[PDB]
RNA sequence: CACAUUCCAACCACACCUGGCGUGUGGC
DNA sequence: GCCGAGCAGCTTGTGAGCGGA
DNA sequence: TCCGCTCACAATGCCACACGCGCTGCTCGGCCGTAT
């Protein structure tokens, strides 16, 4: 249940770009069957993505480094 | 994954090997058979197989002999999907051009290749068919010839003179036309001729023929060399009969046939390939059973049955739920309620998904089976797909951005939507049977851009202004205003208590009253410079309700926002200072206890009006005794004959208004009184506790005039004509409304009613033009970094402050850098965002105007930047890129459009209009600075003005202006420059009924080029004795006086001409026609007084300001009746030849010859006389003027500027709050068109309106070079027009004109960058605008 | 309507003339219309269906 | 009256309406203009086309919301290819680009 | 010799009819 | 002369005249 | 001979009617349905 997320708009340049990282994270996320890092309420995967995106360890730059570092490491382990 | 589209002829040979395969067979299908026809209509190698991995026999299904096709059937196993994408083609007899490319207003066949549009049907239809190869004939290369010279042509040329018919003869035509070698000609002759009407032909020809040889184009491209098929699925049975034809032809034409028999054969094809183009444009009425004709390609592809207008932009959608709504006032903000079925049936999916994705459904069946049994273990899964999956709530009618919202839903019974009570005032949606529908995003892109962007408690700021539109509503501020209202005497009057606890315990407990002022301990937190409270403990001397009040509001809000009686005005006020200092986070939750408090004590409280609580006002008999013997009094008098009807009517009018308004101020101020309380003494009147003064008072639901229709007098109603009756209603809704005065109230009452629907039925077509003209703009660039902009100044015009500076400019980045009136101040520099404190300091340093941003400053091309835009208006930052601000602004101009009645007695001159009152007069007391300062002392000590744009302002004791007053043309004001005058008096005066000729300097007047019974008549005054002599006008002048204009040559005491100083020339006096002369020659003329009062009309008066369609007429620039003409060149005027119909003038500047002719009514005057050497751009005519001239001789922001200043009139007029930058931007988006005025060395001429953002981005490449760019000029236009006069064809095709603008699209040959809106609409693509902007330059950074 | 003859007048600014107009209609139960109007000019003109 | 999904018209393969029959609701121009206001990109693809317009699109985004995958096919529709080609048909090249 | 299109133990394939709408003509 | 199908009995703007000096 | 001025569409726009989406007999115009 998120109720506000002012705190969100102020943490990324504007809410464009914030509900794209978010739906990517979102799509690696449940239809991506990964793991997240923050401690769930029994949800859905779009409040604790918003609350992911709230504390700051995942945004743009962190999601792309990670797809790309993933990559790499699965393009090594194919050799 | 989509460029930009574009749309014009190229490469026949690729359209034709695009498809495959042939279907000659004029039969359309072998139904009895069930091979695959290989020729026919249903064809296989054209489309495919009858269905998907299965041949059309029927004799094999399986996947085993895929890649041989059958021993006779020729289907290739594929899917069945390629027959609704694959073509192939219908044989052709002759290769036909169009028809359809002649009712294009003009022809497309014939404006292309220098011939006439009849020359060219009568080619290609069978009138007169065009002889080609003549021989050693002295005919031209590109002549057309008739069958009669074709005929007798034949005898002196028997073989070597030959001609063709329709198709194949346009083939030949086009094939042999060279026209590169007609382009030069064409380009050639222009530059050779010289005219108007040619001159707009053949410029119109080379632009259309220049796009089309720069293009990949060519001539005989136009020729349909190839025609394909239409697939089945999709006419048919016409290109049947064009197949049959072709058959016909093949036939008939192999066995070479003579040349009339094929010459008749192709001119069939020919006809039967333009009913394919088009039904009704060929000249044939084909039908298809019983007078019901087919179409061709289209019917009518605009209104609700079209299908690039109506099916790909609006139709309907599944997954939505439509039902009723109701008060649910106990669900959070954020939330709202659903009932139980709706959700259930609106989500079986998703319940089939989460049964699934457990093992409590394996299967669908069964799973479905579970669910339309609904057992009770399912309710479960229904809550928890529900839990964080909220859904959209949407209004019917759709005016602003909140008419689609998102909501969290929870469960309830009822098939009954419950909504939350602090929303509905944003939905426009009251509880008297309002139904609502509900959407699902069923996406989680969709579910996560409705929870981050359209969620409730992320839109608490309207679009329009930045005042929250969560405002709490009557029930709410009533309860809070019963409880804040403090008496004084009560339950525990004058204790003491330590804590608001404290409070709520003696309250619900019952030992002391709800409202008793008492000392309280308060332990409030000030905002510190940081992030930071600090807490300070007080004991506050304040009423019990508003300590209780105290345990809602957060610690940030300080204490004195309480301490008042919390009207509707101030609880909005307390929500936006709690909104301003603490952010939007605790709002949220302040606002959901503030209305669950203000519900739960306004159920406590129990208020409730009765028969008793509206006291009557005993002095009101006596004063409707008073003023009815009065106006008997008055109505004696007239009929003793004294006064005439009109005076003692409006003298009955105005006794009456007087009497009603007394009775008002009576009955309001018995209101408040007789409430009086012993509180330890003996009278302590103090506010009335009255229930309908606590409900209007209280700003809650009751207003003024309701309570004073209500307890005292109605008033006055009027008839449809707006003439107040004299007739009062003598009652009020208490006492008994006899039978006429019910009569006549519904007699008024039944017009507004009916306006009020019209006017609601009316505003959805203003609204979509406003959306249609401004959607093709999106906030792409960041910073366009430029240093325009726009003077913004507080609306001081007439009142004192109309509207102040702040609330004009907060919102914004100002263009230039604000200097304090201390030199050399930048306190506020170039590029800086303002807030509240900014603005607060831009009062304080005492600033008048402030150069702001604007959307026509942002130099960006094809979109304007969020630099120089503003704020969000919505969310208190910097607004961002990619957001489609134009339909925000749509939206919030277009919404409020429910409070603009269209005309019920407002004509501006209801009152009075005269100019004898127009003597000024003030307030403020200052210095007073003057605007085209001519004012010159005269021979009696007084201060005379002699000029028009003379504009009196008052600088405050600050140094800004406060009043601004226009002087009539030559008054006379008793004041002058830098006069330290005091306020409240009125210092000019002037004549409405004629215009002075008053003088500047002394001496003497004679009839200098003057004389009588020629131009000038002999007439007598009956009211003083002295002949008043008229000169004549160009109506009652004979021929040997038409060549003679009168006037007064002003002299000195001598008698010799007078030596103006400052210059050389001598000024004297004309005067034109129809005019009237009192003081005549040789006279001792004293300066600065009327000697010649030459008549002019003061009694016209048309104005329509108070109405929607004045705001119509603005937006779309329409021509008034009688417009306010200006000058276009400066320099003086002089009058040439008239009565060519009507009167005509000219102009001639200092620096130019006399090129510029005007006419002008007989029934206009003129503003300023010949010998005033006026500056262009001057008011010539009072009254409306045309913003046409306004734009093109007064500059960019001027017109503008007036534009917003109308309609914030107009909305001020209606109360109705609005920010600048909607209109801003519309206003921005009405002259996106701009024409040349001076070729240069560009490869365009002045003769194109070519679109400004495009000539800009042309003079981009000439900015590098020395070459000159180009000379734009700016000419806005309608909406409507700029709509229509849209770059995008996609845009444009599906908007109105359907059939003009798809024809004048399809036609066109150009390509469009799609950079806005409603193509993507068209398209289904992903827009431009939201979450897929920046997927869109996701998807440009590599590519 | 009831059949017969009524008199209408184009007043306010009709025809951008400010000069109101004036016209005759005359109506049966059932059959063809009449109407006798003026214009801006001074010649009176006739009007069927 | 609401409706999950449900039966299509004949002449066109889009819902019906009737609170008697398993009908939905008319999105009206009005809330087109609304939605796009505000961004919602995705959400007005999938209200157009995924829901009304795309015959197996909507059915693909079924089957994939019946097994869990809460992920939207863009699904280019089939009838923009086939204004397309009668654009193409028309005399016309479609000069589309990207 | 040659293409090759097969008479088809649990069971995936054999699922649904319908509304209000449309055509043409005329009007400014 | 033989078969198949339709028809009946029942407000903004522009191109093109039309005066208009 | 170009320039005002206005009318017939062209088409925002809706509206009205005839009817058809599931009448039958008559009268004028074009007729050869697997290695068809
Ligand atoms: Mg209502
Ligand atoms: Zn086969
Ligand atoms: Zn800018």
């Amino acid at each position: 249940a998120r109720v506000t997320v002012q705190d969100a708009v102020e943490k990324i340049g504007n809410r464009f770009d914030l509900v794209l990282v978010a739906a990517r994270r979102a799509r690696q996320m449940q239809v991506g069957g990964k793991d997240p890092l923050v401690p769930e309420e029994n949800d859905k995967t779009t409040v604790i993505a918003l609350r992911e995106i709230e504390e700051g360890l995942i945004n743009n730059q962190i999601l792309d480094v990670r797809e790309r570092q993933e990559q790499q490491e699965q393009e090594a382990a194919e050799l | 994954e989509f460029d930009a589209i574009k749309i014009a002829l190229a490469s026949p040979d690729m359209i034709r090997s695009w498809s495959f395969g042939e279907v000659k067979k004029p039969e359309t299908i072998n139904y009895r058979t069930f091979k695959p026809e290989r020729d026919g209509l249903f064809c296989a190698r054209i489309f495919g197989p009858v269905k998907d991995y299965e041949c059309l026999c029927g004799k094999y299904k399986r996947l085993k002999h895929r890649g041989v096709i059958c021993e006779k059937c020729g289907v290739e196993v594929t899917q069945t999907k390629v027959r609704r994408e694959r073509m192939g083609h219908i044989e052709l007899a002759s290769p036909t051009a169009h028809i359809w490319f002649l009712k294009s207003l003009p022809s497309r066949i014939g404006l292309l290749l220098d011939m006439p549009l009849r020359d060219i049907e009568r080619v290609l239809y069978f009138e007169s068919y065009v002889v080609i190869e003549g021989g050693m004939t002295n005919l031209e290369r590109q002549q057309i010839l008739t069958e009669e010279q074709y005929l007798d042509a034949l005898e002196e040329f028997g073989d070597e003179f030959d001609a063709k018919m329709g198709a194949e003869a346009i083939q030949a035509l086009l094939k042999s036309m060279d026209l590169e070698q007609e382009c030069e000609q064409l380009r050639e002759e222009l530059n050779e001729t010289n005219s108007e009407t040619k001159r707009k032909k053949l410029t119109k020809r080379i632009k259309l023929l220049e796009a089309f040889v720069q293009s990949g184009n060519k001539p005989e491209w136009m020729i349909l060399t190839v025609l394909p098929v239409l697939p089945p699925d999709l006419l048919n049975d016409l290109y049947r009969r064009v197949i049959n034809r072709n058959n016909r032809l093949k036939r008939l034409l192999d066995l070479a046939a003579p040349d009339i028999i094929v010459r008749n054969e192709k001119r069939m094809l020919q006809e039967a390939v333009d009913a394919l183009l088009d039904n009704g444009r060929r000249g044939r009425a084909i039908t298809g059973s019983n007078k019901r004709p087919l179409k061709s390609l289209a019917d009518m592809i605009k209104g609700k049955q079209g299908r690039f207008r109506q099916n790909l932009l609006g139709k309907r959608v599944d997954y939505s739920g439509r039902s009723v709504i109701t008060v649910g006032p106990y669900l959070r903000l954020h939330q709202c309620g659903l009932p139980k079925k709706m959700a259930l049936e609106l989500f079986k999916p998703f319940i089939y998904g989460k049964l699934e994705l457990r093992g409590l459904a394996t299967t669908i069946k069964a799973a479905k089976k579970m669910v339309e049994r609904e057992e009770a273990v399912v309710w479960d899964i229904l809550d928890e797909v529900i839990r964080e999956h909220p859904v959209l709530l949407n209004r019917a009618p759709t005016l602003h951005r909140l008419g689609i919202q998102a909501f969290e839903p929870v469960l309830i019974e009822g098939k009954a939507i419950q909504l939350h009570p602090l929303v509905c005032a944003a939905y426009n949606a009251d509880f008297d049977g309002d139904q609502m529908a509900v959407h699902v995003p069923l996406t989680l892109e969709a579910q996560l851009e409705a929870r981050a962007l359209m969620m409730s408690t992320n839109n608490i700021l309207s679009p329009a202004n930045g005042e929250p539109i969560i405002v709490p509503s009557q029930d709410v501020v009533l309860g809070l205003y019963y409880m804040t209202r403090d008496c004084v005497n009560a339950k525990g009057e004058g204790m003491v208590l330590t804590g608001p606890k404290e409070a709520e315990r003696l309250y619900r407990s019952g030992l002391a009253s709800l409202h008793a002022r008492v000392k309280v301990r308060i332990t409030e937190y000030e905002k510190d410079a940081n992030g930071e409270l600090v807490a300070k403990t007080s004991l506050k001397d304040t009423t019990v309700g508003r300590a209780i009040l105290w345990m809602i509001v957060p610690k940030g809000l300080p204490y004195s926002i309480v301490n008042q009686a919390l009207g509707k005005k101030a609880i909005s006020k307390m929500l936006n200072t709690c909104y301003r200092i603490l952010g939007l986070k605790p709002t949220v939750i302040f606002a959901d206890q503030i209305m669950y408090t203000g519900f739960a004590y306004a159920a406590r409280s129990g208020a409730s009006v009765g028969i008793d609580d509206m006291v009557i006002p005993e002095k009101k008999h006596e004063i409707i005794s008073e003023a009815e013997a009065e106006v008997a009094e008055i109505q004696e008098q007239f009929q003793s004959g004294l006064v005439t009807a009109g005076e003692r009517y409006n003298k009955v009018i105005d006794i009456w208004a007087a009497a009603n308004d007394r009775v008002s101020k009576a009955m309001m101020d018995n209101l408040q009184t007789e409430t009086v309380i012993n509180r330890d003494g003996q009278e302590e009147k103090q506010v009335s506790f009255n229930s309908i003064y606590m409900m209007a008072d209280s700003g809650a639901r009751g207003s003024a005039a309701q309570i004073r229709q209500l307890a005292g007098m109605r008033g006055l109603m009027a008839k449809p004509d707006g003439s107040i009756i004299e007739t009062p209603i003598t009652a009020n809704f208490r006492e008994g409304l006899n039978v006429l005065q019910y009569f006549i109230s519904t007699h008024g009452a039944r017009k507004g009613l009916a306006d009020t629907a019209l006017k609601t039925a009316n505003s959805g077509y203003l609204t979509r033009r406003l959306v249609d003209v401004a959607q093709d703009l999106v906030v792409t660039e960041d910073d366009c970094g430029t240093h325009e902009g726009i003077m913004m100044t507080p609306v001081i015009e007439g009142g004192d402050v109309k509207e102040p500076l702040r609330d004009r400019v907060l919102g914004r980045v100002t263009a230039e850098d604000v200097l304090k009136p201390g030199t050399a101040d930048i306190l506020v520099p170039r590029n800086t965002l303002l807030h509240e404190q900014w603005c607060d300091l831009l009062e304080e340093n005492s600033v008048d105007a402030v150069k702001v941003r604007s959307v026509v400053s942002c130099d960006t091309d094809f979109g304007v930047c969020a630099h120089c835009y503003g704020r969000d208006l919505a969310r208190g930052h910097i607004i961002n890129k990619g957001e489609a601000i134009g339909v925000i602004a749509a939206q919030s101009i277009g919404e409020p459009g429910t409070q603009l009645t269209m005309r019920t007695f407002h004509i501006g001159g209801a009152a009075s209009r005269a100019a004898a009152e127009s003597s000024i007069q003030v307030k403020n007391k200052g210095s007073i600075k003057l605007s085209n300062v001519k004012s010159v002392v005269n021979s009696s000590g007084k201060l005379v003005i002699t000029s028009r744009n003379t504009e009196l302002k008052l600088i405050d004791e600050f140094g800004r202006t406060k009043e601004s007053y226009k002087v009539p043309y030559g008054a006379v004001l008793a004041k002058g420059d830098g006069e330290q005058v005091a306020g409240g008096e009125t210092v000019a005066n002037w004549d409405p009924h004629t215009m002075p000729v008053i003088t500047e300097v002394s001496g003497f007047v004679r009839f200098t080029d003057m004389i009588d019974g020629q131009t000038i008549t002999r007439q007598t005054d009956e009211l003083t004795g002295l002949s008043s002599l008229v000169v004549l006008d160009s109506a009652e002048r004979t021929a040997g006086g038409k060549d003679l204009r009168p006037a007064l040559k002003i002299v000195d005491a001598q008698g010799n001409d007078v030596l103006i100083p400052g210059t050389d020339m001598p000024a004297q006096y004309f005067l034109p026609g129809k005019a009237i002369v009192q003081l005549e020659d040789g006279v001792q003329i004293s300066s600065g007084d009327t000697l010649a009062r030459i008549p002019q009309e003061s009694g016209g008066t048309k104005d329509i300001t108070g109405g929607l369609p004045r705001v119509a007429d603005l937006f779309e620039a329409r021509r008034p009746k009688e417009p306010a003409i200006l000058a276009e060149i400066s320099g003086i005027v002089s009058f040439g030849k008239e009565t060519k119909g009507k009167r005509r003038l000219v102009i001639t500047p200092v620096d130019g010859s006399d090129p510029y002719e005007e006419m002008i009514p007989k029934w206009r005057q003129l503003n300023v006389f010949e010998g005033e050497r006026v500056e262009r751009g001057d008011v010539i005519s009072d009254g409306p003027e045309a913003p046409h001239d306004i734009l093109r001789l007064r500059g960019v922001h001027a017109v503008t500027r007036y534009i917003v200043n109308e309609v914030q009139d107009v909305y001020r007029l209606q109360g109705v709050k609005i920010n600048d930058k909607h209109i801003e931007v519309i206003v921005r988006q009405m002259l996106r068109k701009a024409t040349i005025v001076n070729a240069g060395s560009s490869d365009f001429l002045e003769g194109e309106q070519v679109e400004y953002s495009r000539v800009k981005i042309a003079n981009r490449e000439l900015e590098a070079n020395g070459k000159v760019g180009a000379t734009y000029s700016r000419d806005l236009l309608g909406i409507t027009k700029a709509s229509l006069a849209t770059e995008s064809f996609i845009s444009a095709a599906s908007f109105q004109e359907t059939t003009r603008v798809l024809t004048e699209a399809a036609v066109a040959g150009k390509r469009d960058e799609l950079r806005g809106l409603k193509e993507n609409v068209i398209v289904g693509r992903l827009i431009p605008a939201g979450t897929g902007y920046a997927y869109h330059q996701d998807r440009m950074r590599r590519r | 309507r009831s059949p017969g003859v009524f008199f209408d007048s184009d007043k306010g600014k009709t025809h951008s003339s400010g000069k109101v107009l004036y016209n005759a209609r005359i109506i049966p139960y059932r059959g063809s219309w009449l109407d006798f109007e003026f214009d801006p000019k001074d010649n009176l003109f006739v009007r069927i269906d | 009256h609401a409706r999950s999904t449900g039966s299509y018209s004949l002449v066109t393969q889009q819902p019906l309406g009737g609170k008697a029959q398993f009908g939905g609701q008319r999105f009206g121009e009005m809330e087109v203009w609304a939605l796009e206001a505000y961004g919602a990109a995705y959400t007005l693809q999938e209200m157009l086309t995924v829901k009304s317009d795309d015959v197996n699109g909507r059915t693909k985004m079924y089957k994939n919301i019946v097994d869990g995958n809460h992920q939207m096919e863009p699904g280019m529709p089939e009838s923009f290819n086939v204004l397309l080609k009668e654009i193409r048909s028309l005399g016309i090249n479609i000069e589309l680009e990207d």
